[PDB]
């Protein structure tokens, strides 16, 4: 197709998995730091049990010493 | 001793006060009136520290601390016990960093060189003139003035920082940090400049001026001069004093609340 | 030990590191102008002056 | 008057402009054509010239821009969506790190959860700009020192990831903001007992300030040779002429010791470089083997005595015995 | 606390900046600004009968 | 680059990019079936 | 189609792509940072029990 | 009214015209999505009776 | 540019100019009978 | 570019934003019917 | 009309829609930053019901 | 450049100023009705 | 008049202007500021109503 | 299929290949280590329901 | 490199690749027996 | 195996040995630094004294 | 740099790798009789 006489495709594929690389990281991520999806700690839980309508801004205390390490 | 070439430069003239008696060299040092003035004044200070130490507690480095009198002799000349030895030292000291730059302008007027290294030492004694006179003398006492020890006045700095509940919201003193920060970045992108050209990949020839400007433009689209890079790196160093010269002399003198604060302009513009 | 701590040991450390680091560079200034010359003859400090550095050109 | 003090440029030459040794572009290539800024002209050189774009390159500006944009978009809906807000409290705005309690695991999404993630693209986005460096330095047959002095920075940089994960809490982080991260510095000081006692901390103001002389005395040198043609360094490096001769001279004159034209850059270079490496280190020991650095500087001798400035009694000592600090009061009591 | 109760959302701060009460709102006045420093209460549709 | 070059490189894009979609929509199929999020 | 002749095709598409990108970026966290729309927690409720 | 054109440039005033125009819609856009009254993506379901109102 | 071409371009902008204002018209329009702000 | 060129691309423009159009009316279609906003 | 032979239109132009449109934006915003002209708000309100300032 | 074509500009400058002073009285006269600031 | 004849016209306008611009922005946002001249929040108050310094 | 590799340098793929695996290996073994469920060099000799599961 | 090159590379290149995903394969199969992620 | 004609196998080997001895060390060094592999301290524990991380 | 130097680089290059690899193997056969982790 004429797009690629326009665009190099040596230079339109950095960008395209470039983009891609970013945008499914952020989703990855996004899910883990859910409570819904967060499955690598809630992953066997049947779909009964997982968490919903969890939104919450203050979901968990903001001020506390560091956990006993 | 004497390099290869240094015989033929070792001519007399452009002295500011004095003639061929303070027209020769000590070693590689050169002596001239403001050489004999700055060693007078090395010796007594020094002397005088060594007795402040003496007098103290200790003989640990880092725990000398000759201290500034207190608030209540107020611009005066306080006992030698109770800080008037440290404004003697003070004294010796802004009579020997000045004699040191009027001994480098001595220096490059022989060599026929330009007057900048002085100016730019300048730099530097402003802000210690800021520091131990013109701001105790704004805020009407000696006893402003920082303690000389080697961990002594970083408690003075800490102190004083904290005089204003966050020195960090302090605006000329955030302008000052941008300016230290920005001139190592660019002391080390010169550096690194200039050795990446003469010593280049192994087995290739030294580089050019081309190289420099054509890397730099590939990284960043744009690259300053070979004397643009010193004017800025200049520019960067001096103007860091100057700023923080600025920075310490307005707190007090001129702002006594906190710094934070002081960003109430800023809310309550009109728009 | 007791009185011997990681934060002493790292900074002894970085001492030895800065002073041969300090020897290098001062062995590097001394690549033009040495050696010195004094009436009593050939006379070069501490470090002593390094091996004579040759560039390379490009041909014409 | 006054003489020419070499601070600013009154004619400029005007050529066509310099497209660039030539280089391999096989995966990148040279945008632009190369303008010129008569403004730029006066202080260094004027051509806005073309820029390099490459593999590192683009994929760096990809994960940075996401990370911007992660940063501002927290910022801008912590004032509710406000434009007006936004750009009124900009200085006070952050995207802030995880709560303590959290350790080193995930983070809810609206309470850590967008700090980790933006910090990860960032860290990825410096990571491939160090990878353009050096892309850029060995197509063009230089060394790589300016690839390493970046390193150093990066090491100062991933402290700021190393001593939490050290500690155990992503909590520990520095803050998004432009004053939070101030305030994170402070609160950080104040935690470990007056870092002033951090000997690293204490070399890295050092050369600090080294980096300041340093750079003082080489362009006031250079300036003050450059009518005899010092500000062509390279050519005074491997043909050292005048103004080389002269510089060398007034240092061993003034101080009694000297550098060359090429050494002066190694100093240079390592002092600006020793600033970020012995403040990563006093970083990377900093709650993980000193826990009060006050405390470790009289262990070693480094306070100096002071009168005492109060007495306690023994009941004193007892009453004046406070509590460690703890969690905020999730409930609202009635009286 | 060995337990935590999550707050309303009216009592939950949007800036979640720990000296932003002492550095900010202490010196800041402005009642829009005041309004926005929290989140607002919420319902659901059913409650409201939509 | 020539316009059959670009005539080839597209067939190999176009039936890369459908492909991956379809690799993508299994994904969610077997996501959906594990934990629904409508 | 005269307006190809004015404006470069190459740098209006790569604005146009970019300007979206970031738009559909921007509208998909707006929402997700809502309380109504938060569909990674809220998407099995229904609409009588989405938060008003 | 159409010499405009010669003395402007039409390309560039299109780039600006349509730079002015996107920013300015984002900043109603969101000057309405911070306000109480306006809000719309929480409130938008409520009755115009319903919506907040300004205190007298 | 001549004074044609600005004669053909002018003539596009002011249709365009002129459409999207009424456009927009049409979006306050509907605004006003969801939500009044007088 | 050439009128013949810009004539070609125009078409592919023009097809290309319709399709995005569509879909992203689909899209709120779909958006409207598990949520509206209104 | 012999305005225009001393300074020239193009840059007059320029420098007419800057300084309106910038003159323009602070007028509103300082309006929407009162309390008796926040519109998005309490725009609905008459004039009865319209905040004072405070009073002697 | 001339006095000839000045006068020509000079006719759509000033019926270009009267007519967004126009608008701004307008504007002014309905704000006032809305809500009087003296 | 023979003062064009030492200063610029043109310098002059620009300058003037930029004065006039800036004095009159300087002196309404010092009223805003104000109390008794607080125009947008107190205008429809009456004279006798407006605020007074005190003493 | 083989025709990508006139297209793209095999070193310069290569080596960005490695790399990009490198990285995602060590990123997702630092998550599940630093995770509760997963962190395996302290609790990986619990049985798999003596593992942790993450809240209901 | 010319096209007789990239064939015998790409035959190295999907036998490595396929030999790295195979062995992942079992090193995930290894770890869903010591402890099931879903 | 022709993979040296288009890799110098010195580069190669100085990267991989630089690899290894720096994951060697991180290796070395997350044990150290854990409570069921702190060897220095507690490695003359037998396997059931050894720290087990927390059950559920 | 030729084919034969390739050969005789890639033997040593692969006992090296291969007897590393089962030393490691035999050090994690004597830490699993230890302390294992499993
Ligand atoms: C980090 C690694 C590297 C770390 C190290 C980095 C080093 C950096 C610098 C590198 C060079 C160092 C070597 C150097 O400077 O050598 C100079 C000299 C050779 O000089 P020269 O070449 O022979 O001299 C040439 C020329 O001057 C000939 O003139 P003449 O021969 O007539 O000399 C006349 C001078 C000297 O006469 C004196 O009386 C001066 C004595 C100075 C030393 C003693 C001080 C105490 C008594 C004071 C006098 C008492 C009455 C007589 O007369 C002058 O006037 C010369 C100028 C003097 C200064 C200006 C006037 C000051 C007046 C006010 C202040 C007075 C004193 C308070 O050689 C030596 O001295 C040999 C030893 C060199 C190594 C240093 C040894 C130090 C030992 C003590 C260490 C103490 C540590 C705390
Ligand atoms: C944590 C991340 C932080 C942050 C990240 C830190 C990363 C590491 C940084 C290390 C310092 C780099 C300094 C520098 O200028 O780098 C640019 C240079 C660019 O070189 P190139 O582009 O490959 O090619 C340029 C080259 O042709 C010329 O380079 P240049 O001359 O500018 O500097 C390179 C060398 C000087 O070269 C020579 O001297 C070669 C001359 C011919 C041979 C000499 C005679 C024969 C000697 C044989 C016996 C000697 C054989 C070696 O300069 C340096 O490498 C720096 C020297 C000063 C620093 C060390 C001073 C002493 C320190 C120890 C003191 C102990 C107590 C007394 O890149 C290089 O890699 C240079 C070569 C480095 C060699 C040392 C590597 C040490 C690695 C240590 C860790 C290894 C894993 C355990
Ligand atoms: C109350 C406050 C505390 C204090 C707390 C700290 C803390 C905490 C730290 C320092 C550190 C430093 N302090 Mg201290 N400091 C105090 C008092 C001082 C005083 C003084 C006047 O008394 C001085 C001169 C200094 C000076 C210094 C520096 C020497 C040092 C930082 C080096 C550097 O270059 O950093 C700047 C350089 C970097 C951050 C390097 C990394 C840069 C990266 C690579 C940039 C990427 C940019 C990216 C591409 C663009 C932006 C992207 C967007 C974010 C999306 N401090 C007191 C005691 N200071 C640091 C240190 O090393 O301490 C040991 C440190 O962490
Ligand atoms: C010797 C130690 C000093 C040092 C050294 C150093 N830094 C370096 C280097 C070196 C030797 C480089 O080679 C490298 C470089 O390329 O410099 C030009 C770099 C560099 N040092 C940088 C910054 C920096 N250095 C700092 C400090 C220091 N650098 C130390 C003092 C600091 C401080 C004081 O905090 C900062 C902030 C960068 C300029 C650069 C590394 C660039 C990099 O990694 O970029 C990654 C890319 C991104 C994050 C993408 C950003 C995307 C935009 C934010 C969005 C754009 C949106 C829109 C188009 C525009 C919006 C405008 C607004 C953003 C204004
Ligand atoms: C908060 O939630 C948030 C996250 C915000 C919500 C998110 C919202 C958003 C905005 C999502 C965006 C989604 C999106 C954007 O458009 C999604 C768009 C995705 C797209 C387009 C994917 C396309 C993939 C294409 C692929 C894989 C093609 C591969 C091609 C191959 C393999 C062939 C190449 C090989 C050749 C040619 C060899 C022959 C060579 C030959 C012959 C030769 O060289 O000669
Ligand atoms: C609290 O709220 C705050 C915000 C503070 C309150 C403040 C509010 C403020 C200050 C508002 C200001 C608003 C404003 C300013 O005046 C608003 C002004 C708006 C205007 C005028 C918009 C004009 C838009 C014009 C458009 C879209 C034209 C499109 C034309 C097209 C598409 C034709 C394409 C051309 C072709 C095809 C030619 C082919 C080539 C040819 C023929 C060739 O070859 O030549
Ligand atoms: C609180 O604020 C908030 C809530 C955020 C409110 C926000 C509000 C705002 C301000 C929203 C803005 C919306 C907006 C406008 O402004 C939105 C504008 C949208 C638009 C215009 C979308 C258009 C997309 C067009 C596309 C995708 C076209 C693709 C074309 C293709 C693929 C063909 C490629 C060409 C080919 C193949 C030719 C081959 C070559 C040939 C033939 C050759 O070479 O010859
Ligand atoms: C507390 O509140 C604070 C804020 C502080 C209080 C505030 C106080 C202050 C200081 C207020 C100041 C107000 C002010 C200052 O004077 C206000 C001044 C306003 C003015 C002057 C407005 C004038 C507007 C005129 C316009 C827009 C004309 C446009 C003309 C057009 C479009 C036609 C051009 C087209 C042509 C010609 C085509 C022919 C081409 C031809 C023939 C060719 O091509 O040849
Ligand atoms: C925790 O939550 C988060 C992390 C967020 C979740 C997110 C997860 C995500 C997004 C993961 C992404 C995964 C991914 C992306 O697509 C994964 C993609 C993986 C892929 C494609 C791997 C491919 C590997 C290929 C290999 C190893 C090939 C080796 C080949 C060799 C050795 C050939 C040697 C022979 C030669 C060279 C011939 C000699 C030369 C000769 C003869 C000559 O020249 O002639
Ligand atoms: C919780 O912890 C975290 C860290 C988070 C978990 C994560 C872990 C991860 C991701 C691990 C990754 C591991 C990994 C893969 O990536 C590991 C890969 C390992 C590999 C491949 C090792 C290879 C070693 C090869 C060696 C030693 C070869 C030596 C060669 C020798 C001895 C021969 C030399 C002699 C010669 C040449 C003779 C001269 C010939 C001459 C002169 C001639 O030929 O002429
Ligand atoms: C309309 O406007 C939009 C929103 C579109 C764009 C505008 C954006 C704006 C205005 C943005 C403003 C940004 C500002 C002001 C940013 C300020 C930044 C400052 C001052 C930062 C200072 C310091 C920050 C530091 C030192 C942060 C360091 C963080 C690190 C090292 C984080 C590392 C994290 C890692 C490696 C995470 C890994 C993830 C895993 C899961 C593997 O581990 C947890
Ligand atoms: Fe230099």
């Amino acid at each position: 197709h004429r797009i690629w006489l326009m665009f190099d495709p040596r230079r339109v594929m950095v960008a395209m998995v470039g983009f891609l690389a970013v945008l499914a990281l952020v989703i990855h991520f996004i899910l883990l730091s859910s409570q819904r999806y967060s499955w690598i700690e809630n992953g066997t839980l049947s779909a009964a049990q997982a968490p919903v309508g969890a939104s919450a801004p203050a979901a968990a205390a903001e001020m506390s010493p560091l956990p006993p390490g | 001793a004497m390099l290869s070439f240094e015989k033929k430069y070792r001519v007399r003239g452009g002295t500011l006060i004095g003639g061929d008696l303070f027209d020769f060299w000590f070693g590689p040092f050169y002596v001239g009136f403001f050489g004999v003035t700055t060693i007078f004044f090395v010796t007594l200070g020094t002397l005088l520290c060594v007795w402040g130490a003496a007098m103290g507690p200790t003989w640990n480095l880092w725990q000398i601390s000759i201290a500034p009198p207190d608030l209540k002799y107020g611009l005066g000349l306080a006992p030698l016990r109770e800080g008037g030895l440290w404004q003697i030292i003070t004294l010796c000291a802004l009579g020997a960093f000045g004699s040191w730059a009027l001994r480098q302008a001595e220096i490059s007027r022989k060599l026929g060189m330009g007057m900048h290294i002085p100016w730019a030492y300048g730099g530097a004694v402003l802000a210690y003139a800021t520091l131990v006179v013109i701001r105790p003398m704004l805020l009407g006492a000696w006893g402003h003035g920082f303690p000389y020890g080697i961990f002594s006045h970083l408690d003075w700095v800490s102190n004083v920082g904290y005089q204003y509940l966050h020195f960090h919201y302090n605006p000329a003193h955030m302008i000052a940090v941008t300016f230290f920060f920005t001139n190592c970045l660019a002391l080390a992108m010169h550096g690194s400049l200039i050795l990446s050209v003469t010593n280049p990949k192994k087995g290739t020839p030294v580089g050019t001026s081309e190289t420099e400007n054509v890397f730099f433009r590939d990284l960043l689209g744009y690259s300053i001069g070979a004397i643009g890079i010193h004017r800025l790196g200049l520019f960067l160093a001096v103007g860091a004093a100057v700023w923080s010269a600025i920075c310490i002399v307005i707190s007090g003198p001129f702002w006594t609340k906190g710094w934070p604060e002081w960003w109430n302009w800023w809310l309550n513009l009109p728009i | 030990m007791q009185y011997i701590d990681g934060a002493q040991i790292a900074l002894y450390a970085f001492w030895l590191f800065f002073f041969g680091l300090i020897i290098y560079i001062r062995r590097e200034d001394k690549r033009e102008g040495y050696p010195l010359e004094s009436p009593q003859g050939p006379r070069e400090g501490w470090p002593a002056m390094p091996e004579k550095k040759t560039y390379i050109h490009r041909p014409t | 008057m006054l003489e020419y003090q070499n601070l600013f440029t009154r004619v400029q030459v005007r050529t066509v402009p310099e497209a660039g040794i030539e280089i391999d572009e096989s995966t990148g290539t040279r945008y632009g054509t190369g303008t010129f800024s008569y403004l730029a002209g006066k202080f260094g050189d004027a051509q806005i010239g073309p820029i390099y774009l490459g593999w590192a390159g683009v994929l760096s500006l990809i994960f940075g821009f996401m990370a911007f944009e992660i940063i501002g978009l927290n910022m801008w809906a912590s004032v509710g969506w406000d434009p007006v807000e936004f750009i009124r409290q900009l200085p006070w705005l952050a995207l802030e790190p995880p709560p303590p309690q959290y350790g080193l695991r995930v983070p809810p999404l609206a309470q850590g959860g967008w700090y980790l993630m933006a910090g990860f693209f960032l860290t990825i986005s410096i990571l491939l700009w160090w990878v353009r460096v050096y892309r850029r330095a060995r197509a063009l047959n230089m060394g790589t020192h300016l690839p390493w002095a970046f390193a150093s920075a990066i090491f100062l940089y991933s402290t700021f990831f190393f001593q939490p994960l050290l500690v155990g809490s992503w909590s520990e982080m520095v803050p998004f903001g432009i004053f939070p991260h101030l305030d994170w510095t402070s609160a950080f000081s104040i935690r470990y007992g007056n870092l002033y006692y951090n000997p690293f901390h204490a070399l890295s103001i050092a050369f600090l300030y080294g980096s300041a002389v340093l750079f003082a005395m080489h362009g006031a040198t250079i300036l003050a040779v450059a009518r005899l043609g010092g500000e062509r360094e390279i050519e005074q490096i491997t043909d050292r002429g005048t103004a080389a001769e002269r510089s060398m001279l007034f240092w061993r004159w003034t101080m009694g010791f000297n550098a060359t034209m090429e050494s002066i850059h190694r100093w240079s270079w390592w002092f600006a470089v020793l600033t970020t490496f012995s403040g990563g280190i006093g970083i990377l020991l900093t709650g993980t083997v000193v826990d009060n650095w006050y405390l470790w500087g009289v262990k070693h001798g480094l306070v100096a005595p002071y009168p005492a400035q109060n007495t306690l009694t023994e009941e004193q000592q007892q009453l004046l015995r406070g509590r460690y600090q703890g969690t905020a009061p999730d409930s609202f009591p009635s009286y | 606390g060995s337990s935590y109760t999550v707050p309303a959302p009216e009592h939950t701060r949007r800036m979640r900046g720990i000296m932003i009460q002492s550095t900010l709102w202490s010196i800041d006045g402005k009642r829009s600004a005041r309004e926005r420093r929290h989140y607002r209460p919420q319902t659901t549709g059913a409650a409201l009968g939509q | 680059m020539t316009e059959d070059e670009a005539r080839r490189f597209h067939g190999y894009f176009v039936t890369g990019t459908l492909g991956y979609i379809i690799v993508a929509a299994v994904a969610h199929f077997l996501a959906w079936q594990w934990r629904p999020w409508f």
